């Protein structure tokens, strides 16, 4: 307002000066040498100057006059140079990712937030998207409190019927609220893996939990944490509930596990890793242990329930039936979580 | 809360605001545009008025003639002058028609639709002549006058209809109650909304 | 059929679909939630079918945003073709074969709006988009035109602004993908778009003059003379050859001063700087036959290539026909250039990386004779310099076992690691 | 200033890769110089080609009893404003068929419509003057005689009449043939550089 | 010496450019519509369009050079507003406090340095 009232202000007064000095001549030519210029023709010539243009199809044309605009021109330049890139600055910022997410009955969505960037949201879209899952109608919504940048947002483009992204802060009650988090099925927190310092990266999601969970309690939550020793703080939070499904995903505890569970058995590590990724069968016609390895690659691990012809069997019998017949790799474990459970139990 | 359709809402609050604003400033744009124009048409007085006297000056102006697409033709014409009986002068003044024929030549009472043969300019000179030359102490006609500023100029016609300055007026004033209307509507539905939400 | 005008009906019925449209939008959320207070499904299929074919995810997608690619740019040529001829006219439907055309893309973007419009989630958003406003504008005068058997070049103008949707269709095919080319199609679509648009605003301005004035004061500008003064006004240049004489086109010209400047002076400057930023030292050696070379990396700088050319081209030695190709990550100064300008032709420099078997195989190392690799001997830590050419070593003996490799080294400890 | 002022991969690879960005470019100017000739002679070549063809015959010539003024050049600056007799014929056409204006060439209707005919201008009034005899002379005895053929213009110019057309079709031809060989030449450019490329990977694999 | 040979380069042959196409008119236009500019004259043309002062004592008037004008004000002026900046800050910094001292007999002098301030 202070930069719109001084330019507006300078420019009606300054060409109602030239007005009057065109329009009642220079004193000695005994006022004969006038212009007939309305007004609104001296703020045309005016913007004309300031912006530079300077047609010349009106110009001051008496001594006075073209004294003035020499006056004119040294100051009105500068304001205008100075003053429209700035009145054009303080407009049209307009908040693209403002707004919220609305909800549509019979699909659920997650909410997924932290170190969202671009390799990593789309590391998390190939795996979370991929055609080896059934049909999955979740949809998924990004929180971020950093506009993304253009590849984030062609990214965006390239999945319009299944992303949606707001911008916003996990620590914000309001933007929460934005995002649905209260119908939301569950919540995935991103951890930078690379940063300088794994106590502040792990306290800053510590943060995010204690408030996604101060927000709502009931909410399902998957995180990942660095160190081992802020996990156990994590469970400290009171309505954090590792039996019904929130779940912390330490790296530095399952790293140092496939390592240590590798010195058993070599290579142990790679399975567990390619069981996790979504991949489909690569075929490749030389023999190389690339076609074998690929073939082994294929696989996933999927959970099931089973109980129809299969209660009350023996473990056994039950791996040998669907292994020889139903040609799956059967139930490595499982009642309880026990792997491999043997004739008993 | 904060919904869902806050986002259309607040841009149609922006958009009605914008034609309140654009109907306002709008109006005051033509308000200075016809204001020159409107005074000098309505300060004309309306008169009865009589033919007095009617001469060539012996001597030609140049009108233009068009072909359609980019010709000059000029071409000249008769000069004829005509005098007139009005009642604020009661006194000699030139007849000029229409306001056009005064601005681009003030000598002379008319001027042809311009032709490209000198004959055609002419004998239309003439066959306008022979009627005005006739109407000497005629039933008076009515026409327009301006003491203040053309005390020896006289008008059959006005210098604008006022059709084209109605519309110039009106959808400014159609542009604000649009925008107004925009602005109730959409603050109604607003404060509505909340109201129904919270009685389900 | 001269003597009468329709231009309003034309208008009309740009501005009856846009608002009249909106009040039935909300006048349906006004009724729908009051009647509670007085008083996965079939659509979502269609809606989903709908979106799978506004993006370009399916093989019969991708052929309809192609299509609104060629007819936005056909219906925009359909635009410039009208211009020349007069702003208001008769013409027969079963005659001009122009308005045959201008129908048959006019129906594919009523289709393509109603796909969009059943496509988006919340209609009031969609109503208010500028994709939505410019068909409101474009859409309804066309099938008003042959109806009346009539023709106006009012606001079919908004036509350029289509152009904007051009980088999103891009997006889409999958074509663009890279952050500097989308920013590219970005700014030049807008500006283009801007000053088409604007360019044709100040025509049908110029040629139907100030309604107070009786419309008497027009100018006969054509659409490509309004091209040329938006040009030469957004430049600032303004030679006044050409300028708006109107009082409504002065008044736009106002505010086109103050957007169009700073448009210009923000945007030519960053298409500049997006194009033409050509890599000078790409591409790779190509090798001689009888003539071996030799390849030199590390510790490439002025002083360095200027002290190793001194000892290495000396004249107390023989006939030394070796070629030297430097290899170095960062491209050389206008001194550097200079020097190797000095020994045009027994010193060859290509910009890359000796850790990527790309440059390594650009370099030719495979045929080399030896690689020399130069130390920073004046570094602030010996170790992170003496690690970073054990380094290069490992990769120059990765891509090929057998090459000879001369190297500096810093500590003596870090000599016993690379043996 | 404006806005005071500022604030495998194979050896061959460069040049064919720039003798694609050059065919590219030569499609590109093909096409958009075929838009911008075809703007450019679209007025130019309806406002001829909806000229009407027909024969033709005169009628009546006379002289206005008047002078134009036309300009002589010596080579090299001069002016040389010069008189010269306002001759104008009308003749029959087959559209009309009732008196027009007979211009001669298009340039003649648009210098000064008033006369049939404009004469070389020359230093000496006498020169022009008898010129515009020797010409008059001529269609002063072509009263009855065998039909001209001449060009019309109902929809614009129904009182005007032409000898010669307003452009000779050899310099329409010439502006559409070139962008056209001008985006043949770019696509033979892009073709053949794709092929050495796609050719020089199966010559490689097969030595 | 590159910022010197591009911009005098481009400006020189822009200026041919326009002297060819506005000393030989449209052809659509039957090359009626010619100017007689010299070169010279479209030099100074272009310059007074780079610099965006734009005159119009001299401009182009045929439909090929208005043409062409168009792409020279899209590149011409990014190049002078660039290039002349430039140039000028490559000239002109002489080093105002080189040069040494000269003794005088039967006058002494001592120097002072280290912080001077
Ligand atoms: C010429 C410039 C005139 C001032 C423009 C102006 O103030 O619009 C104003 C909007 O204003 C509105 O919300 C209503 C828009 C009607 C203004 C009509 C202009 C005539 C612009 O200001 P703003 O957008 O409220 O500023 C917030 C900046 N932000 C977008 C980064 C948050
Ligand atoms: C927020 C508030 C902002 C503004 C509030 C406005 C306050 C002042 C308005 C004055 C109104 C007014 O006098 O109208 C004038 C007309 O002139 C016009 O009406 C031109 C339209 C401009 C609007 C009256 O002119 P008149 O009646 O012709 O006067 C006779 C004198 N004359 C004889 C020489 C003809
Ligand atoms: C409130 C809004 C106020 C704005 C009102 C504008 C009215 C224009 C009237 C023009 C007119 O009468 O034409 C005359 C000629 O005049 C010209 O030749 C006009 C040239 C363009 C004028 C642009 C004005 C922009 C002001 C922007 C100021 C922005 C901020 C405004 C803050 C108050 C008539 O010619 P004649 O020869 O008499 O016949
Ligand atoms: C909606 C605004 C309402 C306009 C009211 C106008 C009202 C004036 C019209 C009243 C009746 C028409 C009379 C016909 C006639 O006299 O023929 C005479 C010849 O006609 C022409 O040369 C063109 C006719 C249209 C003039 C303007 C068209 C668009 C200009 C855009 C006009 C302004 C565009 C932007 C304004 C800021
Ligand atoms: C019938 C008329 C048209 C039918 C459409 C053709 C087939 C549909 C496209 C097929 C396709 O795979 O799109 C490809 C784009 O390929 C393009 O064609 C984009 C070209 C840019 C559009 C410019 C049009 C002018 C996808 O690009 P990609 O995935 O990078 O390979
Ligand atoms: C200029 C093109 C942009 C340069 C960058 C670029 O396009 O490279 C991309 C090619 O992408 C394309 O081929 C898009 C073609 C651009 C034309 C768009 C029209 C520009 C607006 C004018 C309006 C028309 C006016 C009509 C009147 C390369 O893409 P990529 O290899 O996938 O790598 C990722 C991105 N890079
Ligand atoms: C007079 C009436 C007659 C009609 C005549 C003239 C009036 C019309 C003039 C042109 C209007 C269209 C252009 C426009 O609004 O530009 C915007 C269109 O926005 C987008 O491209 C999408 C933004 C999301 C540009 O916004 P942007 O692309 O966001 O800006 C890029 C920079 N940023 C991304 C850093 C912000
Ligand atoms: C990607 C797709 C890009 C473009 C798709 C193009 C689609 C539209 C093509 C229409 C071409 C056309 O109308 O020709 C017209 C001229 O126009 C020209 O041909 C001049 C060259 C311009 C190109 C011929 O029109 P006409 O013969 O005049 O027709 C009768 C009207 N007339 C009555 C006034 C006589
Ligand atoms: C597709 C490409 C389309 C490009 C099409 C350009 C062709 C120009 C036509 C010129 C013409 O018709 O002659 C007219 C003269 O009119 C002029 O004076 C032209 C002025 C210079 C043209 C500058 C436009 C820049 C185009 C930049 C546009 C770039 C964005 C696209 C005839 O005049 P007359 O009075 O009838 O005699
Ligand atoms: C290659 C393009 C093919 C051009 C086709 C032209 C085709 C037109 C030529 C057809 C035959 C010539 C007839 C001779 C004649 O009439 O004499 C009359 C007088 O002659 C002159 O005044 C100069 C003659 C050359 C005109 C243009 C020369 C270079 C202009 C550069 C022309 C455009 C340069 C840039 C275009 C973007
Ligand atoms: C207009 C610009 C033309 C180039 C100017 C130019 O290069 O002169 C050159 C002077 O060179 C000399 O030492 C003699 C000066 C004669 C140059 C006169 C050119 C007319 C400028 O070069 P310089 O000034 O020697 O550059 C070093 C700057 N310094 C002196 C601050 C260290
Ligand atoms: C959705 C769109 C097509 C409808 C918008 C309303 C339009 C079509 C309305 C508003 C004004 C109406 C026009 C005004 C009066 C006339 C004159 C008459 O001799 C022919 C019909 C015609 C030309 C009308 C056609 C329909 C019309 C143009
Ligand atoms: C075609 C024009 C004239 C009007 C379009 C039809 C309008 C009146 C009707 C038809 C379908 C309706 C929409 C369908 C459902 C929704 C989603 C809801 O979250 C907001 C309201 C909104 C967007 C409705 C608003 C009113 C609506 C848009
Ligand atoms: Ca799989
Ligand atoms: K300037
Ligand atoms: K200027
Ligand atoms: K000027
Ligand atoms: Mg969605
Ligand atoms: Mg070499």
């Amino acid at each position: 307002v202070n930069l719109l009232s001084i330019f507006i202000s300078t420019w009606l007064t300054a060409a109602g000066f030239i007005h009057l000095v065109e329009n009642s001549g220079d004193p000695w030519e005994n006022f004969q040498n006038n212009q007939a210029l309305t007004y609104w023709e001296c703020v045309y010539l005016l913007m004309v100057t300031m912006s530079t243009v300077g047609y010349g199809d009106v110009y001051a044309k008496t001594t006075l006059g073209r004294l003035f605009m020499v006056f004119f021109i040294l100051g009105g330049l500068a304001m205008f140079a100075s003053y429209v890139p700035e009145i054009i600055e303080l407009i049209g910022n307009r908040k693209k990712y403002g707004g919220s997410y609305s909800a549509v009955s019979g699909r659920k969505h997650i909410v997924v937030c932290g170190h969202i960037t671009l390799e990593s949201v789309s590391n998390f879209l190939k795996d979370f998207l991929h055609k080896d899952r059934d049909d999955v109608n979740v949809e998924i919504v990004f929180l971020h409190n950093i506009s993304p940048n253009l590849e984030l947002e062609a990214l965006f483009k390239r999945h319009f019927t299944q992303v949606e992204f707001y911008q916003g802060s996990v620590l914000n009650p309001h933007d929460l609220a934005r995002v649905k988090i209260e119908s939301a099925d569950a919540c995935l927190i991103l951890a930078n893996k690379y940063c300088a310092d794994p106590d502040a990266e792990d306290a800053s999601n510590i943060m995010r939990v204690i408030s996604i969970k101060n927000y709502h309690p009931k909410i399902r939550i998957i995180t990942q944490m660095l160190q081992y020793h802020n996990k156990a703080h994590l469970l400290n939070i009171p309505s954090w509930n590792w039996k019904e499904g929130d779940d912390a995903i330490c790296l530095a505890e399952l790293k140092l596990g496939f390592i240590a569970q590798s010195c058993l058995a070599q290579g142990l590590s790679t399975m567990l890793a390619n069981l996790f990724s979504m991949r489909s069968f690569i075929k490749i016609e030389e023999d190389t242990w690339q076609k074998y390895y690929l073939e082994g690659v294929s696989n996933e691990m999927y959970t099931e329930y089973l109980s129809s012809a299969f209660v009350g069997l023996s473990f056994p019998t039950v791996c040998e039936l669907c292994f020889v017949k139903l040609k799956l790799l059967m139930i490595a474990i499982e009642s309880r979580i026990l792997i491999n459970p043997g004739n008993h139990l | 809360t904060v919904t869902a359709l806050k986002a259309g809402e607040d841009k149609s609050i922006r958009l009605g605001l914008f034609l309140i604003i654009s109907g306002v400033v709008s109006l005051f744009i033509f308000g200075f545009c016809w204001l020159s124009p409107a005074l000098q048409d309505l300060q004309a007085t309306e008169a009865n008025c009589t033919v007095l006297s009617v001469q060539q000056i012996g001597e030609v102006f140049e009108c233009t003639f068009t072909c359609g697409a980019d010709c000059r033709g000029t071409s000249q014409y008769p000069c004829v002058q005509v005098y007139v009986n009005n009642s604020e002068s009661n006194s000699r003044a030139l007849l000029h028609s229409d306001e056009h024929q005064l601005l681009t030549n003030p000598k002379c009472s008319y001027i042809p639709p311009c032709k490209r043969e000198n004959q055609k300019n002419l004998e239309s000179v003439m066959n306008w002549q022979q009627y005005w030359k006739d109407e000497i102490g005629s039933q008076p006609f009515t026409c327009y006058f301006n003491q203040h500023q053309r005390p020896d100029d006289v008008l059959l016609h006005r210098t604008h209809d006022e059709i084209v300055l109605l519309h110039c007026f009106l959808w400014p004033l159609v542009t604000f109650v649009v925008g107004v209307l925009i602005v109730v509507l959409t603050i109604c539905a607003k404060s509505l909304a909340v109201k129904a939400e919270a009685m389900k | 059929s001269r003597g009468q005008r329709m231009w309003w009906a034309f208008l009309a019925s740009s501005m009856v679909t846009f608002f009249g449209g909106l009040f039935i939008i909300l006048l349906w959320r006004t009724l729908k939630y009051l009647w509670t207070v007085c008083c996965v499904g079939w659509m979502t299929s269609v809606k989903d079918w709908a979106g799978v074919m506004i993006s370009a995810q399916t093989l019969t997608g991708r052929v309809l945003v192609v299509l609104v690619f060629a007819l936005s740019i056909g219906a925009l040529v359909i635009y410039f073709i009208d211009s020349s001829n007069p702003i208001e006219s008769c013409q027969n439907f079963y005659k001009d074969f122009t308005l045959q055309i201008d129908m048959a893309f006019n129906v594919f973007f009523l289709l393509y709006f109603g796909l969009r419009f059943i496509a988006a989630n919340d209609k009031l958003w969609f109503w208010l988009e500028v994709n939505s406003v410019v068909d409101f504008f474009t859409v309804p005068p066309v099938f008003v035109s042959v109806y009346l058997n009539r023709s106006w070049l009012g606001l079919r103008f908004l036509r350029a602004l289509r152009l904007i949707q051009f980088s999103e269709i891009l997006q889409f095919l999958n074509i663009l993908k890279t952050s500097n080319s989308i920013k590219l199609v970005n700014l030049l679509s807008i500006f283009i778009s801007t000053w088409l648009t604007a360019a044709g605003f100040i025509h049908l301005v110029e040629n139907s003059g100030d309604p107070w004035e009786n419309f008497q004061n027009n100018q006969a500008l054509t659409y490509w003379e309004c091209v040329y003064l938006l040009m030469v006004t957004m430049s600032t240049v303004g030679y006044g050859d050409v300028y708006a004489k109107t009082t409504l086109g002065r008044l736009f010209m106002v505010f086109f001063i103050l957007g169009g400047l700073a448009m210009f002076a923000s945007y030519v400057p960053e298409i500049i700087e997006l194009i033409g930023n050509r890599k000078k030292y790409g591409g790779s050696y190509s090798a001689v036959s009888g003539r071996k070379h030799i390849v030199v990396c590390g510790h490439i700088t002025l002083e360095s290539v200027s002290n190793f050319l001194k000892d290495f081209l000396h004249k107390d030695r023989d006939d030394v026909n070796v070629e030297i190709v430097f290899l170095h990550n960062i491209s050389p100064n206008l001194e550097l250039e200079a020097l190797f300008k000095r020994h045009f032709t027994q010193v060859e420099f290509y910009q890359g990386s000796v850790l990527n078997p790309h440059d390594l195989a650009r370099v030719k190392i495979e045929s080399a004779d030896a690689c020399l690799i130069l130390a920073n001997k004046y570094c602030a830590d010996p170790d992170a310099e003496d690690a970073s050419n054990i380094m290069r070593v490992i990769s120059i003996k990765n891509y090929h076992p057998k090459i000879r490799i001369i190297t500096q080294m810093l500590q003596y400890h870090n000599k016993a690691h690379l043996l």
